[PDB]
C-alpha cells in the first residue's frame, strides 16, 4: 500500500522440489492496482 | 397540535409551471482527502 494505492506483482513458475522454497531467480511483474485508500496493518489468507 | 410530518405532492397534468414537478439531481462530490478513483474523459487526436 502507497498512499492509498495497493499493489500486487506475481508469478507463477514451475519448478520441481521436495522440501523447501526453490534457490534461484525470476521476478515478478506487475498484476494489479486498486486505489482503495485504507490502512492496513494486518492480513490474513482464505483457505478451502 | 399534533402532526404527522409528512405531505405528498399532488401531481396533475393540468397543474401550473411550478405546481407541476420537477426531476433534481444534485452532482455533489466531496474532495480532496484521499486518492482520486474519478476523472474526466481526457481526450486523444489522430497519430502523425
Ligand atoms: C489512516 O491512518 C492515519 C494514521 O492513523 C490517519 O491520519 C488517516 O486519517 C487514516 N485514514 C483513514 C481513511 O482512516
Amino acid at each position: 500500500n502507497i498512499d492509498g494505492y495497493f499493489k500486487i506483482y506475481s508469478k507463477h513458475t514451475p519448478i520441481n522440489l521436495v522440501r523447501d522454497l526453490p534457490q534461484g531467480f525470476s521476478a515478478l511483474e506487475p498484476l494489479v492496482d486498486l486505489p482503495i485508500g485504507i490502512n492496513i496493518t494486518r492480513f490474513q489468507t482464505l483457505l478451502a | 397540535n399534533c402532526y404527522f410530518p409528512l405531505q405528498s405532492y399532488g401531481f396533475q397534468p393540468t397543474y401550473g409551471v411550478g405546481y407541476q414537478p420537477y426531476r433534481v439531481v444534485v452532482l455533489s462530490f466531496e474532495l480532496l482527502h484521499a486518492p482520486a478513483t474519478v476523472c474526466g474523459p481526457k481526450k486523444s487526436t489522430n497519430l502523425v
